[PDB]
C-alpha cells in the first residue's frame, strides 16, 4: 500500500533502547543491529531522534585499542559488544591487556560506518592499529576472516575490509591484488559470485564482491565486458517481483537491496520492474509494529526494515534518502565521508 | 553435568566450587544502546564465564561451564574458541566432542560458529569417515543449507572423497531437479574429477542436461548448467544443438530456452558467421518475444539487450 515513514523510525527508536531476553543471541554483534537502526534512520532523515553524543561514545567503548606495548596490534579493530567484561573506556586511555579480546572485520566495519553516520570525524580511531589488524585477517587464497583467532573465512569480509579501507581512506589493510584474485576465483559456471570458488554463486556474495571491485575503483579492470554482462544477466534473473538470493528459491526483502545494489552499479537496475518489486517489498512490511519482514505476514526485524528501505531507496521513495550502493550508507553519509577524506589531506 | 532447567539447578554463585571466583559483570557505561535484559540464570553463567575467560583459567570446571554458555548462546564464537582452548588443554575426548557438536548442529544447522567448530575438529582428527552422511542427514532437512554445502565440498576436497559423489548428486536431482545447489555440486564434482575437456563426458553432460530439461523445461538451474558448459568452448561450435533446440521451442518452450538462442546466436554474430545481418534480426526477434509476451518483468532489460546487438553488428 503506502510507506509508513513514522512507524518505521519508532521501529529503529526502539532498536537502540532495551530489547527482551528472546534477543541474547545478538549479543556479540549488538553494533551491526546499531548500524541497522542508526543508518535506518539517516536513511529516513531522523537522526534527531537520537543522542548523537551517548552512541559514538558508547561505539568508541567498543574499539580495542592497542596496549602500551603496542603487542597486540594484529588484534585491534572494534568488538560487537562489551559481553568479555572489560571497564568502560570510550577509547580515552589506552588498552587494557586481556587473553581473548579483539576485534571483529564485521565489527570494524559496522562500528567505523556508525561513527561517521553519527557525524564524528573518526580522530578517536586508531587508523594505523585497525589497519594492522586488517591485514591480520587476510588469508593465503585473499579472503578474510572475521577474528584473528580464527573462524570462517568467506566473500562477506572481503566485502568488510574493502569498506574498511574505503572508510580509513588507506589500502594498507589488504593485499588488493590476492583479494582480487579471490573475488574473481568466485564466479560460477552460473556467472554469479559465491562465497568462495566452487560454492553456489549467491545474491548476497554477488553484491560483495562487486562492491568491494567498485570500492577499489577496479570492476573494468577485473571483469571484462563480456563477463560484466554475464554478471548482469546472472543477476537481472534473480527478479520474480521482489529479488530472491539464488535461482529456484523463495524472494525475500533484503535482496531488494543486495541484488538491486549490485545491478545499480552494473547500471542496468534501471531496466528492472520497479512496481513489482516496490509492491513486494511494502507487503512484507509491519503496519502495527513497523519495520519490514523477509516475506509478507512474516516478523519484521532491523537488518529487513533496513535493507527494505534502501531496497526502496534504489528505486527513489517519496521521504527516503539516496543509498550509495557500493558503501551501504546514505549518499549524504557517503559525501560527508568525501569532505572528511579532503580535510585529512591537509 | 547439573542441566539449567533441573529442579535442582543451582546458581554458580551459590556452588561451594566457585567460592574462590570473583564472577566479573558487563557493563554499557552511562548510556547503554541496543541493550539486552539478561535472567539471573542467563547473567549468572555469562558472569561466571567472564570471570574465567579473564583469567584464561584451563580447568575443568571452566570446561563444563562452557556447555552451559553455548546452551545460552551457541552464537558466541569467543565461547567456541574458548572451549577448542581447553578441548587442547584438558586433553578431552575429541571423538566425544564430535558427539557434541552432532547435536548442536542438528538444532541449529544455520549457525555459522556450530559449523566451524566441526571443521576444526575433523582437521584435528583427519578423520572424515562421519562427514558425508552427517551432511547428507543436515541436506535430508533442508536440502539447500548453504552451510552444509560448504562443509561437504570441503570434506571431499580435503580428504579426496571424490567417489561417490557424482552418484549423490544423480539421486537428489530425481528428489528435486530444481535445486540449484545440487546442479552446482554436480558441476563441482565433474569439474575437479574428469573435468569437460573429454568429449565423450561433454557429450553424456549435455545429453543428461537436457533429458533434465525435457523433464521440467521452466528449470533455470538445468539452462545455467548447460549454457555453463559450453559458453567458453563457444556456443556457435555446436551446430546440432541449435537445432535440437529449436525443436523443442515447439512444446517445451521457456524463458530459458528463448535467452538460450539468443546466446548462440550472439556467439555465432561474434565469431564473423554467414548472413550476419541475418543472424542478428534472428535474435533481436527472439529479444522483442521476450520483452512483449515470454520474460516481460525483463521487458526494458530484453529491450536493452537488443539495443545493444543491433548498435555492435550493423
Ligand atoms: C551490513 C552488515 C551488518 C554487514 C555487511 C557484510 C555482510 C556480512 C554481508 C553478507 C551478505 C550476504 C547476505 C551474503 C550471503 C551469505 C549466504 C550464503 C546466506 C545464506 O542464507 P539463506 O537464508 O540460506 O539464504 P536464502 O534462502 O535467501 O538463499
Ligand atoms: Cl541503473
Ligand atoms: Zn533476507
Amino acid at each position: 500500500l503506502d510507506f509508513l515513514r513514522d512507524r518505521h523510525v519508532r521501529f529503529f527508536q526502539r532498536c537502540l533502547q532495551v530489547l527482551p531476553e528472546r534477543y541474547s543471541s545478538l549479543e556479540t554483534s549488538r553494533l551491526t543491529i546499531a548500524f541497522f537502526a542508526l543508518s535506518g534512520l539517516d536513511m529516513l532523515d531522523s537522526l534527531d531522534v537520537v543522542n548523537k553524543d551517548d552512541i559514538i561514545e558508547w561505539i568508541y567503548s567498543l574499539q580495542v585499542l592497542p596496549t602500551e606495548d603496542r603487542s597486540n596490534l594484529d588484534r585491534c579493530g572494534f568488538r560487537g559488544s562489551s559481553y568479555l567484561g572489560i571497564p568502560f573506556n570510550p577509547s580515552k586511555n589506552p588498552g587494557t591487556a586481556h587473553p581473548y579480546d579483539s576485534g571483529h572485520i564485521a565489527m570494524t566495519y559496522t562500528g567505523l560506518s556508525c561513527l561517521i553516520i553519527l557525524g564524528d570525524d573518526l580522530s578517536r580511531v586508531d587508523k594505523e592499529a585497525c589497519l594492522a589488524g586488517l591485514r591480520a585477517l587476510q588469508l593465503e587464497d585473499g579472503s578474510f576472516c572475521a577474528v584473528p583467532e580464527g573462524s570462517e573465512n568467506d566473500m562477506r569480509f572481503v566485502y568488510c575490509a574493502s569498506c574498511i579501507c574505503y572508510m580509513l581512506n588507506n589500502w594498507s589493510g589488504m593485499d588488493m591484488k590476492k583479494a582480487i584474485s579471490y573475488i574473481r576465483r568466485s564466479m560460477s559456471y552460473d556467472n554469479g559470485l559465491a562465497q568462495g570458488a566452487g560454492l553456489e554463486s549467491h545474491g548476497g556474495s554477488t553484491f560483495c564482491g562487486i562492491a568491494s571491485l567498485c570500492l577499489m575503483g577496479k570492476l573494468e579492470e577485473v571483469f571484462s565486458e563480456k563477463e560484466l554482462n554475464r554478471i548482469k544477466r546472472w543477476c537481472i534473473m534473480r527478479q520474480q517481483n521482489g529479488y530472491h538470493g539464488r535461482p529456484n528459491k523463495p524472494v525475500d526483502t533484503c535482496y531488494s537491496f543486495w541484488v538491486g545494489a549490485t545491478l545499480k552499479l552494473l547500471k542496468i537496475f534501471q531496466y528492472t520492474n520497479f512496481e513489482k518489486n516496490r509492491n513486494y517489498i511494502l507487503s512484507t512490511q509491519d503496519r502495527l509494529v513497523g519495520g519490514f519482514a523477509k516475506w509478507p505476514d512474516s516478523h519484521p526485524d532491523a537488518l529487513h526494515a533496513y535493507f527494505g528501505i534502501c531496497g526502496l531507496s534504489l528505486m527513489e521513495e517519496s521521504g527516503i534518502c539516496k543509498v550509495h550502493p557500493a558503501l551501504n550508507v546514505s549518499t549524504r553519509t557517503s559525501e560527508r565521508l568525501r569532505d572528511l577524506h579532503q580535510s585529512w589531506k591537509t | 553435568f547439573l542441566s539449567l532447567d533441573s529442579p535442582t539447578y543451582v546458581l554458580y554463585r551459590d556452588r561451594a566450587e566457585w567460592a574462590d571466583i570473583d564472577p566479573v559483570p558487563q557493563n554499557d557505561g552511562p548510556s547503554p544502546v541496543v541493550q539486552i535484559i539478561y535472567s539471573e540464570k542467563f547473567r549468572d553463567v555469562y558472569d561466571y564465564f567472564r570471570a574465567v575467560l579473564q583469567r584464561d583459567e584451563r580447568s575443568e570446571r571452566a570446561f563444563k561451564l562452557t556447555r552451559d554458555a553455548i546452551e545460552l548462546n551457541a552464537a558466541n564464537y569467543t565461547v567456541w574458541h574458548f572451549r577448542r582452548v581447553l578441548l587442547r588443554s584438558l586433553q578431552k575426548d575429541l571423538q566425544e566432542e564430535m558427539n557434541y557438536i552432532i547435536a548442536i548442529i542438528e538444532e541449529q544447522p544455520k549457525n555459522y560458529q556450530v559449523w566451524h567448530h566441526r571443521r576444526v575438529l575433523v582437521e584435528w582428527l583427519k578423520d572424515p569417515s562421519q562427514e558425508l552422511e552427517f551432511i547428507a542427514d543436515i541436506l535430508n532437512q533442508d536440502a539447500k543449507n548453504y552451510h552444509a554445502w560448504q562443509h561437504r565440498q570441503w570434506v571431499i576436497q580435503e580428504f579426496r572423497l571424490w567417489d561417490n559423489e557424482l552418484q549423490y548428486v544423480d539421486q537428489l536431482l530425481k528428489e528435486d531437479v530444481r535445486n540449484n545447489s545440487v546442479w552446482n555440486q554436480r558441476h563441482f564434482v565433474i569439474s575437479n574429477t574428469t573435468g569437460y575437456s573429454d568429449r565423450a563426458v561433454l557429450e553424456r553432460e549435455v545429453q543428461y542436461t537436457l533429458e533434465m530439461i525435457k523433464l521440467v523445461p521452466h528449470n533455470e538451474s538445468a539452462w545455467n548448467y548447460l549454457k555453463g558448459i559450453l559458453q567458453d568452448r563457444g556456443l556457435s561450435r555446436y551446430p546440432n544443438l541449435l537445432n535440437q533446440l529449436l525443436d523443442l521451442q515447439p512444446s517445451h518452450s521457456s524463458p530459458y530456452l528463448i535467452a538460450f538462442l539468443v546466446d548462440i546466436y550472439e556467439d555465432m554474430l561474434e565469431n564473423q558467421c554467414d548472413n550476419k545481418e541475418d543472424i542478428l534480426n534472428k535474435a533481436l526477434e527472439l529479444c522483442e518475444i521476450l520483452a512483449k509476451e515470454k520474460d516481460t518483468i525483463r521487458k526494458e532489460y530484453w529491450r536493452y539487450i537488443g539495443r545493444s546487438l543491433q548498435s555492435k553488428h550493423s
